[PDB]
DNA sequence: ATCACCCTAACCCTAACCCTAACCCTAACCCTAACCCTAACCCTAACCCTAACCCTAACCCTAACCCTAACCCTAACCCTAACCCTAACCCTAACCCTAACCCTAACCCTAACCCTAACCCTAACCCTAACCCTAACCCTAAGAT
DNA sequence: ATCTTAGGGTTAGGGTTAGGGTTAGGGTTAGGGTTAGGGTTAGGGTTAGGGTTAGGGTTAGGGTTAGGGTTAGGGTTAGGGTTAGGGTTAGGGTTAGGGTTAGGGTTAGGGTTAGGGTTAGGGTTAGGGTTAGGGTTAGGGTGAT
């Protein structure tokens, strides 16, 4: 009965997102923890500015638009511009599958 | 309705302005370049800013900046402003 | 022949004058043109409010003064009273901004 | 009675959890309610930085002759992007180093 | 059948509302619940704060011999508390000045 | 029927402090102001240096401790330990009177 | 029994000039005056006191007699300084 | 005479190696005892992960070196090579740690 | 090393004006009381992770010595910024006018929440072999003379 | 051009860990039912932008000049490079015990809802604190002795 709880990560997810992007290169460990701290920082800042948003204008929803608005002020130009292009494209994938 | 393009304006933040805000700040000789790079500086400062605020003005869906949309651009720039609404 | 003060004593005058008040030290409407033509580049039959303006201006010249004050600093560490261009680099440098 | 289950990832066309977003937004008390598209939009997100920054390290793996990314790596790709520089510019990477910068003036005359 | 209401802030012998800061607490998305005690401590806390800056903002007024307390007193005592200008020290007060300091290297020499 | 909203403040408990500290001060319209804006802004730090608290250790509600603690970790020695002791005197006043 | 402590004295002499040297090195510095030495023994000593601080103010809340890694992660978060690659 | 490198030759030679690197310049022991040393006085009898000891380590690392390049800076500025006190304060003062 | 002379900021008195503080009404928000249910406390047990200790061997630190080059101080100069004055121009302030715009109210509907079953995905665990590190050797470019 | 040295390139071999493969349990998804948050339309106050006039305070440009920044030279001391001796840290190992964490059982504290009473916000108004203007005066700067 005495079971250690069980603890989740971005690994799976980031190793196909490497194998992708370079068929041959391989991670190390560290590295791995380093891509899961940053994962995780980048997700809070641009939660709590989507969270941020809504409160000021009244709302009670976090929507794909509060989203896009909080990417805007987060990231750099090229970087908001191609973020901007990507979840925009995906959101529309997403609903055309009903 | 019409609306007038404008141009050059940084020319309005005179020499005189700038060597008050010099003086504010304690100084007592001034090289004769630091004006143009202090224009420079001023240029950035207010464009990052302003692009914040039209982004908080546009995601409410209106027209006009106002005062809270320029203190929460300065707030999440690390400069937080007392004194208009916050 | 008419009386003349020596170089540096009228600028200490000014030095003691505007550290003893708050106004703003720059001209209301250029600064107003010059906020309009900034953000026109990002959206065009942009409006105000008065306090937008005014918030902006405030705002600006705290960051110059504060920025003047890091210049004499860096000036003064060089065993000189003028300050220079490279003194601004030298503080915005450090400060992180460039 | 029911339609085979079709990840959510698999509808939008990402790698990364559309699910485990979405719970996340749920449970961590950023609003009353989580659109149905927001988790899709974040994920792409994610995912896009994700693949950039693992690409240039990729790239300067391959240049120092190795199979494997160690955080040196990470570290060299991030300093020598300058969106990403500024995006990450008060983070610490551990055993990441610097850049190989010297000043020219403490370079040797001749 | 119903007795005579008691504000929970004259009960912790405060000025602050803590009726309001308890409601501001449950709807600002900082956690699904919230404890009894935590508005009333909140309020104590805050209402603390006020009066240390109020208290020497009276005094800089005072020694600039005014009845009403400006935007530069503010500044003025914050400024000239360690503690509190610590606490404030990325933050601009509006029409607050700076504190009139010559470096002595620019004072003539003799 | 097409009244405007309701704005709240910190004024009237504002005034009521200085009157305590300076029975025979008052106070102008833009220092008020400076006033609300410190008070949301302590507020807020404290808010959500308290929701964080809570979120680490995986706890659902937000109570006195997890307030004392962010008082703690936000307040510079003399102000922490003050206010420390302010907030466990009014816990306590508030818990005698039932 | 019992396993009882022990106290520490005078340990920031530990931090000698080799290592204060190395750290010139990477920092890209060339030549290095005699009186940095005690300076930086400074400078690191305040740093470290306030992570600490805010590290055994989590560890105290917790109500755990043991500083994790993910106390002290905190601790720089909350002060400008977020380190990758031990959690968090 | 037996061979001798002219001042700074090695100095530019160990900029080079240690800006290389990656691993840890101070040495473990005698940091982990100057942690325990300075939490001491915070709480008596605290415990330590070898992981909270490691991050510190890093992070004071990270600083220091932050601090040596704004110094070097500011010690160009004033036409000199070598580092001095002074420089540290102004790096400080401007950073906004207030030294 | 005072001293005459002269400019500037500070101090004082008076009219006046506009901004604050007091008052009144009222709608909304806080307090009280009854009810319910789940987060948090509690006590036990279980494993496990840190502190304490011994050994040892190589490697890093410390101190002394020699020397050079970087730093600091002085004098000369020359050019650049401060100070002052005048002509003119552009900001400021007060006023109007209107169209754009922001806000509210009523309406309603669809997107988000809630619960349940079941099934597919991800974390824990095992095991192997391939990338990385170590040791010995040789070239190779750069430093000092 | 010449000797010398330190980092880098090559090869053979060990070994650590990353990557693939199982298994299960729990977290995501489909399906049905409910409700209130937000989107839509109409109407109405309000406020920001554009135009006008007048004047007077501020800016720009030119002339005079001193003193501060730049440069070259010379001395000196302090920091770098080197070497031998010895302290001490890094690594390996073991033990035990105090500390963290899960698991089952309670309970009371916090959320919900409705009714009613208090209080804080909005609007109006008088008067006094602050400000503008005019007149001394006290302090401090500047050239001369």
């Amino acid at each position: 009965k005495r079971k250690r709880s069980r603890k989740e990560s971005y690994s799976v997810y980031v190793y196909k997102v490497l194998k992708q992007v370079h068929p041959d290169t391989g991670i190390s460990s560290k590295a791995m923890g380093i891509m899961n701290s940053f994962v995780n920082d980048i997700f809070e800042r641009i939660a709590g500015e989507a969270s941020r948003l809504a409160h000021y204008n009244k709302r009670s929803t976090i929507t794909s638009r509060e989203i896009q608005t909080a990417v805007r002020l987060l990231l750099p130009g090229e970087l908001a511009k191609h973020a901007v292009s990507e979840g925009t494209k995906a959101v529309t994938k997403y609903t055309s599958s009903k | 309705r019409h609306r007038k393009v404008l141009r050059d304006n940084i020319q309005g933040i005179t020499k005189p302005a700038i060597r008050r805000l010099a003086r504010r700040g304690g100084v007592k000789r001034i090289s004769g370049l630091i004006y143009e790079e202090t224009r420079g500086v001023l240029k950035v400062f207010l464009e990052n800013v302003i692009r914040d605020a039209v982004t908080y003005t546009e995601h409410a869906k209106r027209k006009t900046v106002t005062a809270m949309d320029v203190v929460y651009a300065l707030k999440r720039q690390g400069r937080t402003l007392y004194g208009f609404g916050g | 022949k008419p009386h003349r003060y020596r170089p540096g004593t009228v600028a200490l005058r000014e030095i003691r004058r505007y550290q003893k008040s708050t106004e703003l030290l720059i001209r209301k409407l250029p600064f107003q043109r010059l906020v309009r033509e900034i953000a026109q580049d990002f959206k065009t039959d942009l409006r105000f409010q008065s306090s937008a303006v005014m918030a902006l201006q405030e705002a600006c010249e705290a960051y110059l003064v504060g920025l003047f004050e890091d210049t004499n600093l860096c000036a003064i560490h060089a065993k000189r009273v003028t300050i220079m261009p490279k003194d601004i680099q030298l503080a915005r440098r450090i400060r992180g901004e460039r | 009675a029911r339609a085979k289950a079709k990840s959510r990832s698999s509808r939008a066309g990402l790698q990364f959890p559309v699910g485990r977003v979405h719970r996340l937004l749920r449970k961590g008390n950023y609003a009353e309610r989580v659109g149905a598209g927001a988790p899709v939009y974040l994920a792409a997100v994610l995912e896009y930085l994700t693949a950039e920054i693992l690409e240039l390290a990729g790239n300067a793996a391959r240049d120092n002759k190795k199979t494997r990314i160690i955080p040196r790596h990470l570290q060299l790709a991030i300093r020598n992007d300058e969106e990403l520089n500024k995006l990450l510019g008060r983070v610490t990477i551990a055993q990441g180093g610097v850049l190989p910068n010297i000043q020219a003036v403490l370079l040797p005359k001749k």
